[PDB]
C-alpha cells in the first residue's frame, strides 16, 4: 500500500500530481518486490551509477482525466480492462511535413505499446526512447569503453496508433484479457558521441538493440550502408534518405490544468503528449531485491507535451537534442535549451 | 526447485508481414482493405435452441427468415494484378545463453551449463533446421498458402557474401527435409544460424520476401484484432495508405511451431509452456502427465548427469521453450 | 450432444464478379454506373391509407398528385457495345474433412468417421454435380441472365492440361443435367472436384468467364449495399475507375443453391441450417419439423449405424446425409452459447 503524496514541486510545463488536488482516493509506504509482478526499471542517477524505480499510476490523475475527457470525442480514447477508462488521444492523425555525429536512419518498431502514460495514448514514451539509447550505450561499451553519447535527437517519419490486443500465454486457460493500444512508429535518431573517430559498422549494427517499448525495432539491410559517422550535423541532416518527418521538442508554455491542456490541444490537434519523465514519490532507498541491487523508489509518470519542429536554416540544434538532467527530485529527459 | 524470480529474453525476434500487390507493369503498391456490410441468415443455434434440446416458442418460422446485418472487413487481390509480395525480417540472436534475470546463482550456473552441454553434445543443427523449415515453406503465411497457385520465397541473410537464396514452387518441390537439404545454400544458412546461436552476442538477420500467386480477385486473410463488426483486421500505415498486416506475435508463433515431441504426436504445435492447440482445443503436455515445461525444468540437475530418444526429445523441447523465453517463475 | 466449441471452416471460396464491357474492336473497358435521380408518384400505401380506414383528413386528391423525388444508381450497357463479360474464381479447398475447432474428441471423431463413411458409401458425384451445374449454367449471374439473348460460359480449371472447357448458348443447349453430362469434359471437371474433396490436401481452382449478349441499352443489375438513396450498388476500383460487382457472398449463395431435399421439394434453396426461403419470408426446415441441421447432426450415430449395416441405405436418409454434407461444406458455427 502506498499513500505518500508528491515530494517536491515540478516546473510549470511538466505534469504531476502536485499540480492537482489529490483528494480523490478510494502516508505510509510498505510494498513487496520479490514475489510481486509490478514493473521495475533502471535509469542513471549519476555519471557512474544508476537508479531503480517502479513507476506506479496515480489514480488521482486518471480520475481527473476520465471526468474531464467526456464530451471531447475528438481527443478521447477509451480502453476496457478485465472498467472503462478514457484518456487523451493525440490529435487526429500524424502528418508528414563537438563533432562525431552518428546516425541510425529509418528504425521501424512493430508492435510498440502506445499506453506510455496511464492517461494518454500515442507516441511511445521518451523515457523508453532514452532507455533504448542507454541500452545501445551499454551494448557498444563492451567493445569500446570510451564511447559515450552526450545527447540524442528523435525524428519521427510514420506514426500509427490503433486498438489491438495481447493474447496472453496459457497459465487451465488464458488469464483475464487486457486491451491496450499499440504503435508502429517509424523514426530516425541522431547521436552526439565523444568517440570523435570512425567506428566499424559491423560491431555498431551487432550492438544495436532490437526491443523498443515492448516492440521489435529492426533496420532494413539495404540501409546499413547509411549508418555512418559524420563530423557535422549540418551535413548529417542533408544525408538521411527520407525527406519527410518531424522533430520532437518540448512545449515550454504552461500546461497547469487539463482544461488548459485541451485548450492548447484544440488550436492545432497535431502535437502529441506522452510520458517524458518520472517523479519519485519516495527518496532512493535500498531494498533486498532490486533490479540490480541499486536503490529503489516508487515513482509516478509525468505527462509532457511534444512539439513539432521542422529543421531548416536558422534552426539551432539546441532546441531538438534531449538528455537526462538528473534532478534531485525528479528524473526526466528534456531538451537542453531550458535553463 | 524453481528460483523465486527468473526470466528470459527471446532469442528469435521476427518483424511483421506487409502485403504488397505487384501490377503487371512491375509497379508495387500496398494492399488496401475496405469495410463491407453483408446480410446474413439467422443460423446460430441459440436463436432457435436457447433451451437445452427443445425449440424456443418465440422463434416462429417467419421470425427465422429475416436477415440479420453483419459488418466485416474485406480484403482481396485487385483485378488485373499479377502477384502479391509479402515481406518481413526475422532475427536470430543468442539471449538463451545468458538468463535475462535470476535470483539464484545455483539455477544460473545449472542453466548455463545445461545450454552449453546441449550445444556441445546434441548440437544446434536440429533446432536450426526445424526453424528454417517453417520460414522456407511459407508457414508464416498461414491460410494464404492454401488456395494459392504457386508461391516462392527469397531470403537475403545479413552476413552473406553471394547471391540471394530462393525457393521456387514450394507446393510441389521443397516439401521435405531432404528436398530442403538439396538446395545449394541450405547448409550455409544452417551453419549461419548455428554460429549465431553459439557465438556470444551474435546476430543473424534474414530479409524474407515471398511472392504469392492467387486467382482473379482471390481472398486474402490477414490477422484480426483481439478486442456489429464481426471481423476487424490489424492494419499499419504504409506510404500513407492503410494496409492489412499479418502481425508480429502471429509470425513469431508461425516460425516457432516445431513441437513434434509431445506424447502420441500427430502434428507440431506451437512451442510453449504447455501443448496448447487452437484447432481441436485441448491441453497437451498437461502438468498432470508431467510432460509440461515446469516438470522437465525441475530435472535439470539429473539430466546433466545423463548427458534414449526421449532424452534428446526432452532437450529439444526444453531448448525450444528456452529460446522463446518467458517469466518462468 | 452439441459441443460448446464446435466450428467448421468454409470449403468453397467464390470471388467478386467483375463486370466488363467489350466493344467491336475487342477492346475491354470497365463498366461504370451513375447515381441519376428520378421523380415518382405518391403511390405507397402509408401515404394514403392507415392501419385501419383511410386518412381523409390530409390525403386529399391534390396532395396525392405531388411528385416525390427519389435517387437511384443506374447501370446500363453503353450504346455500340458488343456484349458484357464477367469473370471470377472459385476454390474447392477440402476443408470439410476435419473440424476447424472442436472441444470434445468424441464428437470430432464421430464427424470424421461420418465424413469417411459418406465418402465410401455415397460418391461425391451428387454434391459435385449440383455444385458445378450452378457454376456452369449461369446461376451466379442472378437476374442478369434474364432478358438476355444468350450467355456463354468459358472456364479454365486447375490443375489442367489440354483443352479449355467452354459452354456455349446455355439457354438452349444446356438445360438439364443430362445435357450437361453430354459434354466431353464434364466427366473430367466433375472428377476433379470429388478428387479434391476426397483428400486431405485437395484443391481445385476454377476461373470462370461468362459473356452476356444483352439488348441495346439494357440495364445490368449488380448487388446492392446494405446501408439518401433507395438503391446503391457495391463497387470496386478497376483500372482507376468505379465498377459494380456482384459480391463474393452473393455468388457464394448462387453456387450453393442446391437444397431440394425438403418436405415440400419444389424449388432449390440456399443451403442453410433452417432452409430459409427469401422469396416467401419463411423457412421450410424449421426445427419443429424435425429436419433442421441440428436435428440431423444429433442423429450422427444413427446415420453411422445405417451406413455400416446395409449396402443400400434408405433414400430419405440419403437426402438427409446430402443436406448434412452440404452444410458441412458450407461451414459455420455450430456451438451453443
Amino acid at each position: 500500500v502506498i499513500r505518500t503524496q508528491a515530494l517536491g514541486e515540478l516546473p510549470s510545463f511538466l505534469l504531476s500530481s502536485s499540480k492537482i488536488p489529490p483528494y480523490h482516493w478510494s502516508t505510509t509506504i510498505n510494498v513487496t518486490l520479490a514475489p510481486n509482478y509490478l514493473t521495475q526499471i533502471s535509469l542513471p542517477d549519476s555519471d557512474t551509477s544508476y537508479i531503480s524505480l517502479s513507476p506506479v499510476a496515480s489514480l488521482s490523475m486518471q480520475s481527473h482525466f476520465h471526468q474531464r475527457l467526456q464530451d471531447e470525442n475528438r481527443h478521447s480514447a477509451i480502453t476496457r480492462f478485465s472498467g472503462a477508462f478514457r484518456m487523451l488521444k493525440s490529435g487526429a492523425k500524424f502528418s508528414s511535413p563537438n563533432g562525431s555525429f552518428l546516425v541510425l536512419p529509418n528504425i521501424r518498431v512493430c508492435g510498440a505499446t502506445a499506453l506510455s502514460s496511464p492517461v494518454t495514448v500515442g507516441i511511445p514514451s521518451l523515457t523508453a526512447f532514452f532507455g533504448f539509447v542507454h541500452a545501445f550505450e551499454r551494448n557498444i561499451n563492451r567493445t569500446t569503453s570510451s564511447f559515450r553519447v552526450e545527447s540524442f535527437a528523435i525524428c519521427v517519419h510514420q506514426l500509427h496508433v490503433e486498438k489491438r490486443g495481447l493474447t496472453a500465454e496459457f497459465v487451465i486457460s488464458a488469464p483475464a484479457t487486457r486491451d491496450d493500444w499499440q504503435c508502429d512508429v517509424v523514426f530516425s535518431l541522431i547521436l552526439n558521441t565523444n568517440f570523435a573517430q570512425h567506428i566499424d559498422q559491423d560491431t555498431l549494427v551487432t550492438s544495436l538493440p532490437k526491443r523498443l517499448a515492448r516492440g521489435s525495432a529492426k533496420i532494413a539491410i539495404d540501409d546499413f550502408k547509411h549508418i555512418n559517422s559524420f563530423s557535422t550535423l549540418e551535413t548529417a541532416i542533408e544525408s538521411l534518405p527520407i525527406e519527410a518527418g518531424r522533430w520532437l521538442s518540448l512545449y515550454a508554455q504552461s500546461n497547469n490544468n487539463l482544461s488548459d491542456l485541451l485548450a492548447a490541444m484544440t488550436e492545432d490537434h497535431q502535437l502529441m503528449a506522452s510520458c517524458v519523465g518520472y517523479h519519485l514519490l519516495e527518496e532512493p532507498k535500498d531494498k533486498p531485491n532490486s533490479l540490480r541491487g541499486y536503490k529503489h523508489a516508487i515513482a509516478e509518470c509525468i505527462i509532457g507535451l511534444i512539439n513539432s519542429i521542422t529543421f531548416s536554416s536558422e534552426t539551432d540544434p539546441n532546441t531538438i537534442f534531449w538528455s537526462l538532467k538528473n534532478y534531485q527530485n525528479y528524473l526526466v529527459v528534456q531538451p537542453r535549451s531550458i535553463n | 526447485k524453481l528460483p523465486t524470480n527468473l526470466a528470459y529474453e527471446r532469442s528469435i525476434d521476427p518483424s511483421d508481414v506487409c502485403f504488397f500487390v505487384v501490377w503487371p507493369d512491375d509497379r508495387k503498391t500496398p494492399l488496401t482493405y475496405n469495410s463491407r456490410t453483408l446480410l446474413g441468415q439467422m443460423e446460430a443455434a441459440s436463436l432457435a435452441y436457447d433451451v437445452s434440446g427443445q425449440p424456443i416458442k418465440s422463434a416462429t418460422a417467419e421470425a427465422l427468415a429475416q436477415g440479420n446485418p453483419h459488418q466485416v472487413d474485406f480484403c482481396h487481390v485487385p483485378y488485373g494484378a499479377s502477384h502479391i509480395e509479402c515481406s518481413f525480417s526475422v532475427s536470430f540472436s543468442s539471449e538463451l545463453r545468458q538468463p535475462y534475470k535470476c535470483n539464484s546463482s545455483k539455477v544460473k550456473q545449472t542453466l548455463v551449463q545445461l545450454v552449453e552441454l546441449y550445444e556441445t553434445k546434441i548440437g544446434w543443427t536440429e533446432l536450426a533446421t526445424r526453424y528454417l523449415m517453417n520460414i522456407c515453406n511459407g508457414k508464416w503465411l498461414w491460410k494464404n498458402t492454401r488456395k494459392a497457385y504457386c508461391w516462392n520465397i527469397v531470403l537475403t541473410p545479413w552476413p552473406w557474401n553471394g547471391e540471394k537464396v530462393g525457393f521456387e514452387d514450394i507446393r510441389t518441390n521443397y516439401t521435405s527435409r531432404q528436398d530442403f537439404k538439396n538446395n545449394k545454400n541450405w547448409s550455409a544458412i544452417v551453419e549461419m544460424i548455428k554460429t549465431a546461436f553459439s557465438s556470444t552476442d551474435g546476430l543473424a538477420i534474414f530479409e524474407v520476401r515471398a511472392t504469392l500467386h492467387l486467382p482473379t480477385n482471390a481472398m486474402v486473410r490477414p490477422s484480426q484484432v483481439f478486442t456489429q463488426n464481426s471481423r476487424v483486421f490489424q492494419s499499419t500505415t504504409i506510404d500513407g495508405e492503410r494496409s492489412p498486416i499479418l502481425g508480429a506475435f502471429k509470425t513469431g508463433a508461425a516460425i516457432a511451431t516445431i513441437d513434434d515431441w509431445y506424447p502420441e504426436a500427430t502434428e507440431p504445435l506451437r512451442v510453449g509452456r504447455f501443448g496448447v492447440h487452437r484447432e481441436d482445443v485441448t491441453c497437451y503436455r498437461h502438468p498432470s502427465t508431467g510432460k509440461d515445461f515446469f516438470s522437465i525444468l525441475q530435472q535439470a540437475e539429473h539430466y546433466i548427469e545423463v548427458l534414449a530418444q526421449e532424452t534428446i526429445n526432452d532437450m529439444h523441447f526444453l531448448m525450444a521453450n528456452l529460446i522463446k523465453g518467458g517469466m518462468f517463475q
